[PDB]
């Protein structure tokens, strides 16, 4: 049994948007220390890695020191679309169902019976990025409907993201020189990505100031989307072959 | 001859409106009490009323008590015009059936509709006669929050009293909702003379929730153990929309 | 056909004069007691003594009391009449298995297997008010006839603690000559326009146009009255409400065909919808019976109804789940539904 009031329902509701896209089905593992959530898309393109630390919610409290919550995505994520303007959410769970309770000018209760998600499990990068989320998503959202891939590349610690698709094209440089990024280092790398499994994490920038980029040739992309306290909605994505 | 003045044009249309959620023509009938219209679905579960007293009407002439029939299209043409501007309705009976004349009250023109409509002979008002044991008072609002959720968890749903609170609920094997309403969260009034709960097809609910569009008076809902579900909402104008849904037994 | 129908006497206040004898003579006034204030209800039921005076089911309890100041009024006490109407069900079903319980104090029996005729079907209503005055020291009105309808008619006509059969000759006497209001479903709200339609007789549905009936109205309704006056309204006593319903059939060989299996599945599927009828399932089982005479069922549940296509392309994957699930031949196949949604119409809140 465990019971946790989300501080911030619509950082909440846009993190399991974004780990929707890839997962169909997943399992909050529940500790003391807080929730995570992993998995890989059926393409196994994408590995992603999510870490809610319980100072992210309020009245945090656990029986258990593992509790392993299975649930469809879809099903949370249509009921996290029930929320009203000023309730709080409380996630709650017993030995056979998962509750979300909105507590606002009444008080609503959606229960999903628990379901059994298989658990999930699968290094580090010649180069390193740092910068604002939202800088990430405003690029991405921008080139995402030019092209299918996502081209990346660094060139004396300067970031370069290219797209080439049918009709149309883009670059964009991303260096501390510009407005655009916090910290980079490393080597003269490039690798190429799918477009619309990155396009899919801009997501989020409602739960996420800062991030951290890494990747290099033929290694994954791996985007760290930093969150409140010690919190991080990690993605890795395959490169193309 | 019939020849109505309604003073409020934009609840004239929330109420034409309001009725189309139940059936695609409208039987509107003009007594000596004054204007309504009463359908039912196919399935007899689902029920809307529009009464409206003579009384509120700034005019009212009727010679003898007729019905006048206002198929789809005919329908669509009044609703076609329908606006929330203050105005001013004026309806007459024609040869082939009505005109329906819209004054705009602040400068001021007046724009005509002509309507072919079959006339003739009212039917008179069946309602469920039955005694309604719970009644509270709310508002659309609430009832659209209740309606979206019911409506995404099952195809029916349960109302019942539990101490000095309303509970909803509804479900589908194990995925379910429960909402409590009391007084003053969110209700602004309730009365529970008995105890009572009774199931009902949440679209039905959904579709009397849609016919409170427009008004915004509270709405009153009233139920019993097993009995029809009544949702009456009073016009700012005058007059009432009423609702009846059927129980699940 | 011969239906023995039963009808307890004023029967919710009856059981109070069995519980106190010393009530019995006096009117008696079984009251539901609502709702905000004092005296806030209805009259549940009156005995006779109290039926005298007007005072009956519906009329406020303020009404009633009223008009009969020193009556005695009690509250209602479901339970009680509940565990007495339950006892005296259960002997009206060791005389007929074969009965529709049609309310607290209404039952219909089909006798039609037990009895030859109408002279011995009133000698064993008269057995059975021996019984139930026996058991329960309740009296009950007996009404014998052709079908549920006269038989109801009958024992309104025999009321209380009465007996009494309406036979064939009677039957279309009654047609002619009973009143069109006095039929049973017809309610003041029909019967009232039929009034002022020069439709003042059960035979007088004969001479109005088949659409013109429905009407003032309504088609069921319309083919309700015009098949009592014409003489062929039967029945049939509806035993339990069944939770699912089907059938199962047998095929001509043992097969994993589906092309093969499909005629069979779908006759099943045919069959069935004609027995839901007004019923809208959520669930849905193909059943298979193996050639080794194993059972083997798939079922899926859909939250909106099952309609008849969806269940001919649903029971089509679940027999291929079967298939592929199971090596064996299956040698009979068939289907169940369950768990119906059943509206009710407003109708039944009008009346009357």
């Amino acid at each position: 049994m465990m019971k946790a009031k989300v501080i911030d329902a619509v950082s909440f509701s846009y993190i399991l948007r974004t780990v929707g896209d890839f997962l169909s089905e997943a399992n909050f593992i529940v500790t003391k220390e807080g929730i995570r959530v992993s998995g890989i898309d059926p393409s196994r393109v994408v590995f992603l890695d999510i870490f809610l630390p319980s100072s992210y919610f309020e009245g945090f409290e656990v029986s258990q020191e593992k509790e392993i919550i299975g649930f469809k995505l879809e099903d949370v994520n249509d009921i996290l679309k029930r929320v009203l303007k000023d309730d709080t959410l409380i996630l709650s769970s017993n030995e056979s169902k998962l509750t979300l309770t909105f507590d606002g000018e009444f008080t609503r209760s959606f229960e999903l019976p628990l379901i059994q998600v298989e658990s999930t499990q699968p290094l580090e990068f010649p180069f390193k990025a740092q910068l604002l989320t939202i800088t990430f998503a405003d690029i991405i959202d921008e080139l995402s409907d030019l092209g299918e891939v996502l081209n990346i590349h660094s060139k004396e610690n300067k970031l370069y993201f290219e797209v080439i698709g049918d009709l149309s094209t883009a670059k964009v440089e991303l260096s501390t020189d510009n407005g655009t990024l916090l910290e980079a280092s490393g080597a003269d790398v490039s690798s190429s990505y799918g477009m619309e499994y990155v396009a899919n994490t801009t997501k989020m920038r409602r739960a996420s100031d800062s991030m951290e980029l890494y990747f290099g040739s033929q290694i994954p992309l791996k985007l760290r989307f930093k969150l409140p306290q010690e919190g991080y909605g990690d993605f890795y994505i395959a490169p193309r072959a | 001859m019939v020849k109505i003045v309604y003073p409020n044009a934009k609840d004239f249309f929330s109420f034409i409106n309001s009725i189309t959620n139940v059936t695609d023509s409208i039987i509107l009938n003009f007594t000596e009490d004054g204007i309504f219209s009463r359908h039912l679905t196919e399935d007899k579960v689902l029920m809307a009323i529009m009464r409206i007293p003579k009384d509120v009407l700034s005019e009212y002439s009727i010679d003898s008590p007729t019905s006048v029939k206002l198929d789809v299209s005919s329908v669509k043409k009044i609703l076609s015009k329908a606006s929330s501007k203050k105005a001013t309705i004026e309806l007459t009976e024609t040869d082939s059936g009505l005109k329906i004349i819209i004054r705009d009250e602040k400068s001021g023109a007046k724009s005509t509709i002509y309507i072919k409509a079959e006339k003739g002979q009212v039917e008179q008002l069946t309602e469920p006669k039955v005694n309604l044991a719970v009644n509270f008072t709310t508002d659309e609002s609430v009832l659209n929050v209740i309606a979206a959720d019911v409506t995404l968890v099952g195809e029916e749903m349960r109302i019942s009293t539990e101490e000095d609170k309303i509970k909803i609920e509804a479900g589908e094997e194990g995925k379910r909702y429960v909402a409590f309403l009391m007084k003053d969260k969110p209700l602004k009034e309730l009365s529970i003379d008995t105890s009572a709960s009774s199931s009902y097809s949440a679209e039905m609910f959904k579709d009397a929730v849609k016919g409170l569009r427009g008004f915004s008076a509270p709405t009153m809902v009233s139920f019993g153990e097993n009995l029809p579900m009544k949702i009456d909402v009073e016009a700012v104008s005058g007059g009432h929309m009423i609702f009846w849904i059927a129980p699940r037994l | 056909m011969i239906v023995l129908f039963v009808d307890f006497d004023y029967f919710y206040a009856q059981v109070e004069e069995v519980l106190n004898p010393s009530l019995k003579g006096k009117p008696v006034v079984v009251c539901v007691f609502s709702g905000r204030f004092e005296d806030s209800g209805a009259v549940a039921t009156a005995n006779y003594e109290a039926r005298k005076f007007g005072v009956k089911a519906g009329i406020p309890i303020v009404e009633a009391k009223k008009i009969l100041p020193n009556a005695v009024y009690l509250p209602m006490r479901k339970e009680v009449y509940q565990q007495v109407s339950s006892r005296i069900m259960n002997l009206l079903r060791e005389y007929s298995e074969k009965i529709e319980i049609a309310s607290i104090d209404e039952a219909y029996l089909d006798i039609s297997d037990k009895v030859r005729d109408y002279r011995e079907a009133y000698n064993l209503g008269l057995e059975i008010k021996n019984k139930i005055l026996e058991k329960e020291k309740i009296t009950v009105t007996v009404g014998i006839s052709k079908n549920k309808v006269f038989a109801k008619i009958a024992a309104d006509m025999a009321k209380p603690n009465g007996i009494k059969v309406i036979d064939d000759e009677e039957v279309k006497r009654l047609i002619r000559e009973l009143d069109i209001a006095d039929v049973p479903g017809i309610g003041n709200i029909t019967a009232e326009k039929l009034k002022k339609l020069g439709i003042n007789k059960l035979v007088d549905t004969l001479s109005i146009e088949f659409d013109k009936l429905k009407g003032m109205i309504g088609e069921a309704k319309a083919k309700y009255l015009i098949s009592l006056a014409r003489d062929e309204y039967n029945e049939p006593i509806r035993t339990r409400v069944r939770k699912s319903i089907g059938r199962i059939v047998t095929m001509k060989r043992n097969s994993r065909n589906l092309e093969e299996i499909k005629p069979y599945l779908f006759r099943a599927i045919e069959e069935s919808y004609y027995k839901l009828d007004k019923r809208i399932p959520k669930a849905i089982h193909v059943v298979a019976v193996t050639e080794d005479l194993d059972i083997v069922s798939r079922g899926r549940t859909f939250p909106h109804g099952i309609s008849k296509e969806t269940a001919y392309s649903e029971s089509v994957k679940l027999l291929q789940k079967i298939l592929e699930e199971d090596e064996r031949k299956i040698r009979r196949i068939g289907v169940r539904f369950s768990k119906f949604i059943e509206a009710i119409g407003l109708d039944k809140f009008f009346d009357t």
